[PDB]
RNA sequence: GCGAUGAUCUACCCAUGGGUGGGUACAAAUGGCAGUCUGACAAGU
């Protein structure tokens, strides 16, 4: 969810695509100020399943 | 925010009746009503219904009043009649009926309101109407008590003055200042004071040709000159008298005047000269009634002045 | 003297070297300026905790009663037995008087101009107290408060 | 919106096409629309399915 | 093909194309909030319906000192269903902010969605007459609009303007004569409410009868000096 | 008694309503039941709306005042559904009803007087 | 727009008169009265349909 | 009944297509505009142009 | 330093720069067409 993101997650995204581009900082700031309404847990898990599906 | 009870009064055919007054009787849980059919109705509040229905007199009741015990209720009509309705006697309160006990007329023109007070000190109801007088009557013995008729005119706040110099008189009503010289009697002037909109509360002229009018909002000053059978007037000006309030006005001479203002502030001018005063302590009644500790009367000698305030308090001022 | 004020940035109390005459003098002097901010800078600010839920319940139980950070501040606000305080609500004034400090505080009197002026000047207390633009914080907080007032 | 609508609509809500064709040429209206597959109708039989 | 033109106030535009219409410049483009139409020319735009937004009728009726500006902070009492508040957000733009207020619910949720789409919105979902539950969240509005049918229009404006309207501030109110009196002439009611505000520290600068658009409403505009 | 319907009449205004609706249905210028009132409101023929504040649950007509607010049509509640039924002239409880438009009625004056009353209350 | 609205009112009238005819057909104890300006109308006897 | 359905459907067509046409169309504002003045001299010297 | 393994051949402006017009394949949308059935009897005895 848009909350459980720390600077450890920042470095994790750096291990992922890129933090040198600053996108990790961008998303962490936007999540800190995040305005999208937070939603049901079960929606987070099934949508994660969906993301795994599209990735595979 | 709900209306949950509705009753209708018996109707008149050639007209559109209207219930002029209502009132609540708390001893026995009723409400009483006086209605332009010329009727007095006693409704019991619970169950919202009718116990008593009297045709009181010809025309529309206007006011109702009660004693504390709800043993006497007095109706004040427009056809000049006061009715006393009774319940004090034992079987009467035991069955909660009422009685058209007495009626009586004393007013001259007609009645507009009635309000009753009772206490060990005194026990009276007060009727006030169109004939510019108030009548005070005995609540306990209305069929027996003797009235009192306190009359129209009360000169406590005078609205006229006279100047023996050139032997004339000046009267004022709402923005109207009529003067007459005597010799027969002939009018002189007329001052609809176009500017102000209140009743003129204090106007005065000295020995001579000066004049002042005063209202607690603004005040104004004039000089008169005799042009013969008529006079002419001119509107003198001072911002101080324009701005300051005036309870009371007096003349020292034809140039010096003194002014008492509702904040109990006194000024002197020679045509901002202020003079001190002595304070007053406050009691419980002084807290309650605000105006009693305000200056009540101002008088002046050739020089000296005297001030009287509601505590019976009297003081001397040397300008 | 002291004045309380409640912000999405936290909880700010300002010292006022004495009130009512102060209210007059300030308004006829038109003290809506940062110069007046220096004249009365601050007594003690308390930053909140960055728990949106904590701030939500803070607002809820402020519209109700006194809140946790508020007692954790009033425990230390006092310097003497009685220290005059300026509040913006009748109900919170009564609650503060009825809690366990038992010091002097005047209610939401004619000091609307003063609360208004400190509200206007706290943008200049952003460099002093809240070193950031709290408009976004107010945005998120208001969103959350509306959602929670509704069942949502 | 869905509660905003009245009953007859929620009956007819699917086959709006045939509904409008019938309306604009004076044939007789359809009856089921989308609520066909409701299990209740799924055990009903004919005119009974309509009712 | 379509012609844009600016109005006496900033942000208001008229399109002269095959038609002439009232329009604002979307920060959020291509997302028509309440089924209103739109137009592009490139950049985006969003139309007003005066028949649905009282303030729009005033714009067409002509008002000189309508203090709502792009770079401005504006409070919005009677924000219901989000339409006109979305419009005023769009006209103040990103730098401007609109402090919307509602106390019904269903328009509350609609406004919640509208805030969910726009940042310049800031919704308040509280009592009209109890301005504390938002004193603690609102600060230094410079311009206030109110369209409310609670006949204490003068109160609610006086309160929230003393608490919020910075000095020499701008105030504008919509009045429904049929709501407050419905027996005596709307001219009389308008005048009466005028001296009402006059006593309540509004200098009344102007009022528009919303005649050919809505029945029996007046928009009153004034300023707010040496007040608090 | 239900805290959900906001405008609820008294005995007097209830009497006035139920009379006007008797003569309306006696002419058959009245449409009955919540669904049909909903239809009419969307038709824009609904002169105005009576509801029954004693239907369990109340939501099943609570929805309509949404439409009423939108289309600027008067709506009132009366507190007895069996009353509204035996008034409008059927054999069942009738939670709602709406009076239609026809200028050729012999009841225009009554219908506007009543809708004046309901406007007075609602506003 | 003008002919929209006038066609609209014309169709409203047509529909109103035609539903009057339907009601004429349905059921009850009707009564035909010639109202003073010379216009027909129908009134139903006071009767609760079962 | 089928004739009623047909007519009412046409009436709905025309009605809401009217409302669309209006919503895109625009009227002209004819409303009163009374100006506030704090002095009778300014009243007399008033000119909307200035 | 040619070719049957294939030569040649299938809208308007501002002088190999920009602006206009049309024609096919793909996507977009709260564009359109385009409008949400009727309204008291029925079944058993």
């Amino acid at each position: 969810d848009k909350a459980s993101l720390n600077d450890d997650s920042l470095h994790d995204l750096a291990a992922l695509l890129n933090e040198d581009s600053g996108i990790a900082q961008r998303v962490i700031d936007n999540a800190r100020i995040s305005m999208g309404q937070d939603i049901s847990e079960t929606d987070m898990e099934n949508v994660c399943v969906f993301a795994q599906r599209v990735a595979s | 925010g709900r209306l949950l009870h509705t009753m209708k009064v018996d109707k008149a055919k050639k007209e559109s009746t209207l219930v002029w007054s209502v009132i609540y009787l708390p001893r026995t849980d009723q409400i009483a009503s006086g209605d332009s059919t010329g009727s007095i109705k006693f409704w019991d509040f619970q169950f919202a219904t009718l116990n008593q229905s009297f045709k009181a007199h010809d025309a529309d009741v206007l006011c109702l009043t009660t004693d504390t015990d709800n043993n006497y209720v007095f109706s004040a009509g427009v056809d000049r009649k006061i009715f006393q309705f009774s319940q004090n006697t034992n079987k009467s309160q035991k069955n909660n009926r009422w009685v058209n006990s007495s009626n009586r007329l004393l007013h001259g023109n007609d009645i507009r309101a009635i309000c009753a007070y009772q206490s060990k000190g005194a026990d009276f109801l007060v009727s006030g109407g169109v004939e510019k007088t108030l009548v005070i009557n005995s609540l306990t013995s209305f069929s027996n008590g003797n009235y009192r008729k306190m009359p129209t005119v009360e000169p406590y706040s005078k609205n006229v003055l006279v100047n023996k110099e050139q032997r004339l008189v000046v009267s004022w009503s709402e923005s109207t200042v009529k003067i007459w010289t005597m010799g027969n009697y002939k009018l002189v002037c007329k001052l609809t004071l176009k500017d102000d909109q209140n009743i003129s509360t204090c106007s005065l002229s000295p020995d001579g040709q000066v004049l002042v009018v005063g209202r607690p909002s603004t005040t104004k000053v004039f000089h008169l000159q005799p042009v013969g059978n008529k006079l002419k007037v001119t509107k003198l000006d001072n911002d101080l008298l324009l701005r300051t309030s005036t309870k009371l006005v007096k003349f020292i001479d034809n140039s010096k005047i003194v002014i008492c203002s509702c904040e109990d502030d006194v000024f002197i001018v020679d045509l901002p000269q202020e003079v001190e005063l002595l304070e007053v302590t406050s009691t419980k009644s002084s807290i309650k009634v605000p105006y009693i500790n305000r200056i009540n009367h101002l008088e002046v000698d050739q020089n000296i002045a005297v001030i009287s305030r509601g505590c019976g308090v009297v003081d001397i001022l040397d300008l | 003297a002291y004045v309380l004020t409640e912000t999405s940035a936290g909880y700010a109390l300002l010292k006022a070297s004495d009130k009512i005459y102060k209210s007059s003098s300030l308004i006829q002097d038109l003290d809506s300026s940062d110069k007046v901010l220096k004249e009365f800078k601050i007594a003690a600010f308390s930053k909140f905790n960055s728990a949106a839920n904590a701030l939500e319940e803070a607002n809820s139980i402020i519209e109700g009663k006194v809140s946790s950070q508020l007692e954790k501040l009033l425990e230390e606000i006092k310097k003497d037995k009685k220290s005059t305080l300026i509040v913006s609500e009748t109900k919170l004034a009564n609650a503060i008087n009825k809690l366990g400090l038992n010091f002097n505080v005047v209610s939401d009197a004619v000091t609307l101009d003063i609360y208004r002026a400190i509200k206007e000047y706290l943008p200049e207390l952003l460099p002093g107290m809240s070193d950031n633009d709290l408009s976004k914080m107010s945005l998120g907080l208001a969103h959350s408060i509306g959602r929670h007032k509704l069942k949502f | 919106s869905l509660a905003k609508s009245p009953a007859s609509t929620i009956q007819i809500l699917g086959a709006e096409k045939a509904l409008f064709r019938a309306l604009k040429t004076k044939h007789d209206t359809p009856k089921y629309g989308l609520l066909y597959h409701a299990s209740l109708v799924g055990q009903a039989t004919g005119k009974n399915k309509g009712k | 093909k379509v012609v844009i033109e600016p109005h006496r106030h900033a942000g208001v535009y008229i399109a002269r194309g095959k038609e002439d219409l009232l329009v604002t410049k979307n920060m959020a483009p291509g997302e028509s909030v309440y089924g209103e139409k739109r137009i592009s020319v490139k950049v985006e735009y969003r139309v007003w319906n005066p028949f649905r937004s009282k303030l729009a009728a005033g714009i067409m009726g002509g008002l000189d000192e309508l203090f709502i500006a792009p770079g401005k902070k504006v409070l919005y009492l009677g924000a219901a269903s989000g339409t006109s508040v979305s419009h005023v957000s769009d006209v103040v733009g990103p730098e401007g902010v609109v402090y919307a207020v509602e106390f019904s619910h269903r328009p509350g949720r609609e406004l919640i969605s509208m805030a969910k789409k726009r940042p310049n919105i800031i919704p308040i979902i509280e009592d009209a007459r109890h301005p504390q539950k938002y004193r603690m969240l609102i600060g230094m509005v410079d311009c206030v609009f109110a369209d409310v049918a609670q006949p204490d229009q003068a109160r609610i404006i006086a309160l929230n303007s003393h608490m919020f309207l910075k000095d020499q501030g701008g105030v504008v109110i919509s009045i429904k004569a049929n709501c407050i009196d419905s027996t005596v002439d709307a001219e009389t009611v308008f005048a009466r409410e005028v001296q009402k505000l006059r006593e309540e520290r509004i200098k009344p600068l102007e009022q528009l009868t919303l005649e050919p658009y809505e029945r029996d409403h007046c928009i009153v505009v004034g300023r707010y000096m040496r007040s608090g | 008694p239900n805290p959900k319907a906001f405008p609820l009449a008294d005995a007097a205004l209830t009497q006035q309503i139920l009379d006007v609706v008797q003569q309306a249905a006696n002419l058959r210028q009245l449409k009955k039941g919540a669904n049909e009132a909903t239809k009419t409101l969307n038709r824009g023929i609904s002169e105005f709306i009576i509801m029954a504040a004693d239907c369990e649950p109340i939501e099943i007509l609570l929805h309509l005042p949404l439409l009423c607010e939108d289309k600027n049509v008067p709506y009132v509640f009366v507190p007895s559904r069996v009353a509204l039924g035996r008034a409008c002239g059927v054999s069942r409880p009738v939670i709602a009803a709406s009076i239609t438009t026809n200028d050729a009625s012999a009841i225009k004056t009554q219908i506007y007087a009543v809708k004046d009353k309901i406007e007075t209350l609602l506003i | 727009v003008k002919q929209h609205l006038q066609r609209e009112t014309q169709l409203k009238q047509v529909q109103q008169r035609m539903d009057a005819q339907r009601e004429l057909l349905k059921k009850g104890s009707k009564k035909k009265i010639v109202d003073s300006s010379g216009k027909i109308s129908f009134k139903w006897k006071k009767q609760r349909k079962r | 009944t089928q004739d009623s359905n047909y007519v009412r459907t046409l009436r709905q067509i025309e009605l809401k297509k009217l409302e669309k046409g209006a919503k895109q169309l625009m009227f002209k504002s004819s409303g009163n505009h009374t100006i506030f003045v704090d002095s009778r001299e300014k009243m007399n010297e008033f000119t909307p142009e200035k």
